């Protein structure tokens, strides 16, 4: 099966500012990325799909880029609510797999 | 509305088997893959199987082959989940998702409320 | 002002065989395609009757949509004047076939660890199909039963595994075809409408129909159906408003 992995098991960041997480995958998997944000009570949500698509309700402060098997999340400007963990998912191959996933602090002790 | 609703938690005896039911409202469930997906605490998401509703198609896991078993209710638009011999590792929140299609890709653009299950012999 | 969906049959989550191909009927939209030139990034997308481009400014009187799922290296079977199994046994297009195919890989939707087995063709035809003909009849061809020498069953499925190289992965196709003014317009982009000017030299943009002249009322009565108007000389004499029904003559400047 693919391999997924992200690099960053979290990291800390302020409001407002541009917040880049990767997602590397052992095979090439054109764009066949899904972001998903699940947020601290458990609620899980679609983000992006195929790389560069805004899902429906997204605000557009989110963006995708990336290719071959390298690819990146980025907001805009990071707001209180954004604060989560996001998963990049493949579908390339039918046994799908998830990344480790994301999780986004204030910058604090 | 699209909404995805799962039952509550459950507290099973290890070695036991036990049903999850997740029902879909304001979806044409017949003819969307249904992917569930389980998560251990602090652990990645683990893609468990998937179903097709419109005619009992699924796709398993290897690792979860046999294990679960997706079984769907055409009539309520519910997608049953059966576990087997459980064990104290089997304790995690296991979600029902949406497999839309974008064209290209299947996507789980819909996920549900996500139900605890928990394996143990305490009282 | 309606948007048709274009989303049953491209956002579907399980195509038909290729013998069994799916047709749909799309009528009374804004036929906004734009999102068909990049939404996907198809492999194929050509287009014979007009350029993908204008498309954009020409009014239908009937769209009809055929999806289905080939195998690779048999897309270029889609095209008009062909031959081979796919082209001749299950599905064949006209020579002087409009609208234009669309055709995408769709290796990791369709294919199954094990085989896939839901999408079947027809190997075994007694003659070639008419442009536009189904077939979902399954007795056996050159026998009784099902099986016996020369006595095979008609449809085999595509052992379409993940592992099959490029030309077996499964590929989703999907073909529109639409008549050109000829009748009451039904299906168009937005190309959204202006006021209308009577009585100057201008260019006009009607349902399709293009041209250049004076504008005028007239008296001449038309059928509830009848749209264009005609002389001997077979130019394009007097139109009716689709916005508003009444009748204007056109006057070369
Ligand atoms: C194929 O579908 C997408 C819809 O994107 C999502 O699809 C489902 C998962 C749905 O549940 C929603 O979450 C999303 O809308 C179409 O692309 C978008 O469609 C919406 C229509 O609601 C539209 O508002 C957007 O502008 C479209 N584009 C993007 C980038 O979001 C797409 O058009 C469909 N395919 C075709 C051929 O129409």
């Amino acid at each position: 099966d693919i391999q997924m992995t992200q690099t960053t098991s979290s990291l800390s960041a302020s409001l407002g500012d541009r917040v880049t997480i990767s997602c590397r995958a052992s095979q090439d998997i054109s764009n066949y990325l899904n972001w998903y944000q699940q947020k601290p009570d458990g609620t899980v949500k679609l983000l992006i799909y195929y790389t560069s698509r805004l899902h429906s309700g997204v605000p557009s402060r989110f963006s995708g880029s990336g290719s071959g098997t390298d690819y990146s999340l980025t907001i805009s400007n990071l707001e209180q609510e954004d604060i989560a963990t996001y998963f990049c998912q493949q579908s390339h191959t039918l046994p799908w797999t998830f990344g480790g996933g994301t999780k986004l602090e204030i910058k604090r002790t | 509305q699209v909404q995805l609703q799962q039952s509550g938690a459950e507290l099973v005896k290890p070695g036991a088997s036990v049903k999850i039911s997740c029902k879909a409202s304001g979806v044409a469930f017949s003819s969307y893959w249904m992917n569930w997906v389980k998560q251990r605490p602090g652990k990645g998401l683990e893609w468990i199987g998937q179903i097709y509703p419109g005619d009992g198609d699924t796709n398993y896991n290897g690792k979860f082959k046999g294990k679960a078993t997706l079984t769907a209710d055409k009539s309520s638009s519910t997608a049953y989940m059966q576990l087997s011999s459980l064990s104290s590792e089997d304790s995690a929140v296991y979600f029902c998702a949406r497999g839309f299609i974008a064209t290209v890709e299947e996507t789980m653009d819909y996920w549900g409320q996500g139900t605890s299950v928990t394996v143990s012999s305490a009282s | 002002t309606n948007l048709c969906p274009f989303g049953e049959v491209f956002n579907a989550t399980r195509f038909a065989s290729v013998y069994a191909w799916n047709r749909k009927r799309i009528s009374n939209c804004v036929a906004d395609y734009s999102v068909l030139y990049n939404s996907a990034s198809f492999s194929t997308f050509k287009c014979y009757g007009v350029s993908p481009t204008k498309l954009n400014d020409l009014c239908f009187t009937n769209v009809y949509a055929d999806s289905f799922v080939i195998r690779g290296d048999e897309v270029r079977q889609i095209a008009p004047g062909q031959t081979g199994k796919i082209a001749d046994y299950n599905y064949k297009l006209p020579d002087d076939f409009t609208g234009c195919v669309i055709a995408w890989n769709s290796n990791n939707l369709d294919s199954k660890v094990g085989g896939n087995y839901n999408y079947l063709y027809r190997l075994f035809r007694k003659s070639n199909l008419k442009p536009f003909e189904r077939d979902i009849s399954t007795e056996i061809y050159q026998c009784n039963g099902v099986e016996g020498f020369n006595c095979y069953f008609p449809l085999q499925s595509y052992g379409f595994q993940p592992t099959n190289g490029v030309g077996y992965q499964p590929y989703r196709v999907v073909v529109l075809s639409f008549e050109l003014l000829h009748a009451p317009a039904t299906v168009c982009g937005p190309k959204k409408s202006t006021n209308l000017v009577k009585n100057k030299c201008v260019n006009f943009n009607f349902n399709g129909l293009t041209g250049t002249g004076v504008l005028t009322e007239s008296n001449k009565k038309f059928l509830p159906f009848q749209q264009f108007g005609r002389d001997i000389a077979d130019t394009t004499d007097a139109v009716r408003d689709p916005q508003t029904l009444e009748i204007l003559d056109i006057t070369p400047c």
